RNA sequence: CUCAGAAGGUGAGAGUCCUGUAGGCGAACGAGCCUGAGUAGGUCGUUGUUCGUGAAACGAUGACUGAAUCCGCGCGGACCACCGCGCAAGGCUAAAUACUCCCAGUGACCGAUAGCGCAUAGUACCGUGAGGGAAAGGUGAAAAGAACCCCGGGAGGGGAGUGAAAGAGAACCUGAAACCGUGGACUUACAAGCAGUCAUGGCACCUUAUGCGUGUUAUGGCGUGCCUAUUGAAGCAUGAGCCGGCGACUUAGACCUGACGUGCGAGCUUAAGUUGAAAAACGGAGGCGGAGCGAAAGCGAGUCCGAAUAG
RNA sequence: GCUGGAGAUACGCUUUGACUCGGGGAUGUCCGAAUGGGGAAACCCACCUCGUAAGAGGUAUCCGCAAGGAUGGGAACUCAGGGAACUGAAACAUCUCAGUACCUGAAGGAGAAGAAAGAGAAUUCGAUUCCGUUAGUAGCGGCGAGCGAACCCGGAUCAGCCCA
């Protein structure tokens, strides 16, 4: 049944990185990623959120009432944005150290 | 029988045209077996018992009340095989080759009646780089907003091909009545063996 | 490639159902009911058309001696009166001036009645 | 332009849909369907009727070439043994005989496997000759 | 077919059919007049139009 | 920007957002004097190839016999002579050929009665067994999948809320028809009917629409379902409960014969294949006209029957 | 980042490089050619050897001196032993269906075939297979239904090597 698998199932970006909310609701706030699912995409950022009602049923008091948590998305928003702008950033670089490599567009690291 | 090239012109162009104006009756018997030819047979039907899967007998024919069939694998069965459906055919055939030829001489005889391009040392696309095919074209009068079929050697200058439209590369003759119909605009470039 | 029946079938069955309006019970409501009945309604139209030009040529006449007779003449004797004077070649609808318009009828009838005998 | 190509004018019509009111419910009426039995039939056929025994065999057959084609037109050149392009022999790995057709009075050298007699008499009569292999 | 190959139902120039002839034909014949001599070479075009399929490579 | 414009994903249709694509690179470990004897040859029983015992050659064996050695031997369709072609009774051998479990790519192939039987199942179910054998789909862009309140044991629904939409709420895309109902309009309880049709009146309506109107209805005239099968069908002769969907004149071949059309036309055309494919050229082996008559030899604008000419 | 589809709470594991790979290994219970012996598959009962129990190894036939080889399983394809009938002939015996279906055996990724006691009628060709063509031609046949070559030529591929 598909689900996601179109993209080669490497994610852009990684764990921590800062980024915008790229078209959507919002378009243009940022986060730092809170979850990353290489395989379902679903991106977790400190952005767009709904408020979600609790399951009534519980073991820890009658509760429910109603969370905030999180709302989850795709390779829908943007990549990691160094150059003060919503950039989206091709290259990679052997530079700096010998080990890592730095996606930078008009400039260098992220 | 008249154009100027992009050298300057290469003891002149006559050929021929065989009049009248080309013909749409022997252009378009050309172009259906072409697409006919190049036409790819292929389907898929299960006929009956053999091809479906079904087997034996069924209720027994007289005195069960019902209707008389004797198997499930029938075409007049939901479920059951096909009759008269499509088999991996061919539609292949040989056009006389005296219209074949025939065809792209009225079809390039189709581009002389209207706007007709030839062309010598169209070395200005500078490599291949795509972009001085753009401005080559431009500086020789093609907007873009024809549909132009490109077709010469050196490869090189078919490497700049493709643009976002319009732009078609057919190398060294392998010219047929469909792609230089099909388009606004024909530039046959190099005028060799197109002699 | 296949081409499937769909869309097709139904749109001119509900062309057919549709023609099917005071339809009684299956009539209206069923296409295999509902097609046959234009079958013969076809008979039913074809044949009256030409039919009801006979009814009201007869409905005419009809009134015609219903208005001669109560002047002491009749359909076949006023006609012919009026035929006898080429004066009238009233014919078509004479009835309308019959049933209307009795003062008119009345000098119509002598007229017929004095060209004649 | 692709789309404005047009018709041939009647190169052909579309087949025969026997489905429909209007021209269907065909075949025959009984006794005519299901079929592929047919082509001739009867009681005891002409053909059995008819007598023969005779013979096969077809030997040497020869390739015809008509007289009218070298005298008078062209230039009664001389066809000489392989004219074969331009002349009209053509499938050959058979013998050639030549046969009196058309005639006129000019020279001609022909090779040929045979020859009427007839033929013959006017090859020279003309002037000229015709020869055969040994 | 097979079956008029050295039969009759020969085919001429025009394409016409060639029948041959057959009362009376290797017995049976007695009797006295010409007629015994007189079978030959023959012909209808009516019946023929079925015999052209019947062989047709040769005449 | 383009050596990259193929393609799929992203809240709706992106060349420049993502994955890609053109192009470039890439591994330790991997994987590509002789020369054939119980035989050739034969007789009997048979069979193979076009070979049906036929004038039956030759191969091949089941049963009986049973040779020559090169101043030899087998074949050339009964057999003989001449003339030729070939050396049996020892074996092995890549390549061009076939098929598709399996992987890839493409499609004037299907799109949930289609396409494989299966949008996974040889499962459910049937059979002691061999064996046979199903139906199958869709919330949303995202679960944000409905906390909370109300009636009810529940089921189920009414709110609130989320969402563009809950006219998507989990018996979740569209949702036709038969079939069941609710409300309204005009109608119906002395009337004999294939259900209609025609004419007029009555009531109601007014978005192709105030007329040649739509809907309904009363009354009058007319009026023997449909199909098949038949000399003849409303037939008390066949078929059908109704609606949906499935469902029947096709394809093949260097085939035959006609019509129309086209290109070359005293000529016309290639097949297998080779090469090149974002496309086609190449390929004369062969085929069809061109001479007929005869049983055939054969002869030839002639031929055939025959001594001629009569045909 | 991960902690199979599994969707679900928990315990967690991971830059000392997880997970997902690509490629070698290592363990691989019992049944099944099953093969220690038995046996209504996947369970019962044994003998020998190394040994501290735990446990590991062996114990079927067939070719051979031995190394070693063979049993069994394959969708269709190949070759071989065996070999139908319906049907057609407008009935039916020869004939056709057809050496098709099925059965059995063997084998491989292919197989079969092959290096002229040949084809043939030019004193020509030149192992085999395959395609086109010859050609519905020669012929076969209750001379019925119907069956139906090859040689020349054009192609695909082209190698001949060894023993008595
Ligand atoms: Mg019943
Ligand atoms: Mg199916
Ligand atoms: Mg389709
Ligand atoms: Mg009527
Ligand atoms: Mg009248
Ligand atoms: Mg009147
Ligand atoms: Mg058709
Ligand atoms: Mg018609
Ligand atoms: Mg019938
Ligand atoms: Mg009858
Ligand atoms: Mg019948
Ligand atoms: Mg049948
Ligand atoms: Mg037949
Ligand atoms: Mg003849
Ligand atoms: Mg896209
Ligand atoms: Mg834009
Ligand atoms: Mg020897
Ligand atoms: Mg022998
Ligand atoms: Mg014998
Ligand atoms: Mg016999
Ligand atoms: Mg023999
Ligand atoms: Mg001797
Ligand atoms: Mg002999
Ligand atoms: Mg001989
Ligand atoms: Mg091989
Ligand atoms: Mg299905
Ligand atoms: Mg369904
Ligand atoms: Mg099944
Ligand atoms: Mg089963
Ligand atoms: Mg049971
Ligand atoms: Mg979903
Ligand atoms: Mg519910
Ligand atoms: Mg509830
Ligand atoms: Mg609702
Ligand atoms: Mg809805
Ligand atoms: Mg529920
Ligand atoms: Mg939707
Ligand atoms: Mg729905
Ligand atoms: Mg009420
Ligand atoms: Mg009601
Ligand atoms: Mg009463
Ligand atoms: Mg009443
Ligand atoms: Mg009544
Ligand atoms: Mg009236
Ligand atoms: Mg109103
Ligand atoms: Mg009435
Ligand atoms: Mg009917
Ligand atoms: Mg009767
Ligand atoms: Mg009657
Ligand atoms: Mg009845
Ligand atoms: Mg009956
Ligand atoms: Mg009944
Ligand atoms: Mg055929
Ligand atoms: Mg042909
Ligand atoms: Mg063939
Ligand atoms: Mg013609
Ligand atoms: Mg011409
Ligand atoms: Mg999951
Ligand atoms: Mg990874
Ligand atoms: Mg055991
Ligand atoms: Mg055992
Ligand atoms: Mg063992
Ligand atoms: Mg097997
Ligand atoms: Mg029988
Ligand atoms: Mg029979
Ligand atoms: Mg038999
Ligand atoms: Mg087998
Ligand atoms: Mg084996
Ligand atoms: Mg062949
Ligand atoms: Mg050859
Ligand atoms: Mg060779």
């Amino acid at each position: 049944p598909s689900a996601g698998s179109h993209h080669n199932d490497k994610l852009h970006f990684k764990k921590g990185d800062t980024v915008i909310v790229l078209s959507g609701k919002h378009k243009g706030q940022t986060g730092k990623v809170l979850l990353a699912l290489p395989r379902d995409q679903k991106v977790v950022v400190e952005g767009v959120n709904v408020i979600t009602k609790n399951v009534k049923p519980s073991m820890t008091n009658p509760q429910g009432g109603q969370e905030q948590r999180e709302l989850a998305l795709h390779a829908s928003k943007v990549a990691l944005v160094d150059p003060e702008t919503g950039k989206a950033t091709r290259v990679r670089k052997q530079i700096v150290d010998g080990k890592k490599v730095r996606v930078a567009v008009a400039s260098g690291k992220t | 029988m008249a154009q100027i090239n992009v050298i300057g012109q290469n003891g002149g162009r006559t050929i021929e045209l065989p009049l009248p104006e080309v013909n749409s009756g022997v252009l378009h018997e050309v172009v259906t077996w072409q697409l006919a030819s190049r036409r790819r047979g292929t389907a898929s039907t299960r006929t009956r018992a053999q091809v479906s899967k079904t087997g034996r007998k069924m209720y027994g024919q007289k005195g069960t009340g019902n209707a008389r069939h004797g198997d499930r694998s029938v075409p007049t069965f939901v479920g059951g095989g096909v009759a008269f459906g499509p088999k991996p055919r061919s539609y292949d055939y040989t056009l006389p080759r005296q219209v074949r030829q025939l065809g792209l001489a009225m079809a390039i005889a189709s581009r002389q009646e209207g706007g007709k391009l030839v062309a010598v040392d169209g070395f200005d696309i500078a490599d291949a780089k795509t972009k001085n095919f753009i401005s080559w074209a431009k500086q020789n009068g093609l907007d873009g907003t024809e549909k132009v079929l490109l077709v010469t050697d050196d490869e090189n200058t078919r490497r700049a091909a493709r643009n976002v439209s319009w732009v078609s590369v057919l190398p060294v003759a392998g010219v047929n009545v469909y792609d230089i119909l099909r388009h606004d605009r024909l530039v046959i470039d190099a005028a060799a063996l197109e002699i | 490639p296949r081409a499937k029946t769909g869309i097709v079938r139904r749109r001119r069955h509900k062309k057919v159902l549709k023609r099917a309006k005071g339809f009684w019970g299956s009539r209206s409501k069923q296409y295999r009911n509902a097609f046959q009945t234009l079958l013969n309604a076809a008979t039913y139209e074809y044949r009256d058309r030409r039919n009801k030009k006979r009814d009201f040529r007869r409905l005419w006449i009809q009134r015609i001696n219903a208005g001669a007779r109560l002047h002491g003449m009749n359909y076949s004797t006023f006609i012919n009166g009026l035929k006898r004077a080429n004066i009238d070649l009233n014919r078509k609808v004479l009835a309308d001036i019959a049933a209307r318009e009795p003062e008119a009828f009345k000098a119509l009838v002598d007229a017929s009645r004095n060209a004649r005998q | 332009g692709s789309r404005k190509d047009r018709k041939r004018v009647g190169r052909g019509p579309g087949g025969t849909d026997k489905t429909a009111g209007r021209g269907h419910k065909g075949q025959k009426s009984r006794s005519g369907a299901g079929k592929g039995a047919f082509f001739e039939g009867g009681r005891s056929r002409l053909i059995a009727r008819l007598p023969k025994r005779g013979f096969n065999n077809v030997g040497t057959t020869y390739e015809v070439v008509k007289l009218s084609q070298l005298q008078d037109l062209e230039d009664t050149t001389f066809d000489r043994d392989t004219l074969e392009a331009y002349r009209l022999v053509r499938r050959k790995n058979r013998p050639v005989k030549l046969l009196a057709s058309g005639e006129i009075s000019r020279a001609v050298t022909v090779h040929v496997d045979a020859a009427s007699a007839a033929a013959i008499k006017a090859v020279e009569a003309a002037g000229g000759r015709v020869v055969l292999p040994e | 077919t097979h079956k008029m190959a050295k039969r009759r139902i020969k085919i001429t120039g025009t394409g016409k059919v060639m029948a041959f002839k057959s009362g009376k034909r290797h017995q049976n014949t007695g009797k006295s007049g010409d007629e015994i001599r007189g079978k030959g070479k023959g012909f209808v075009l009516a019946k023929a139009e079925w015999a052209r399929m019947k062989l047709m490579l040769p005449r």
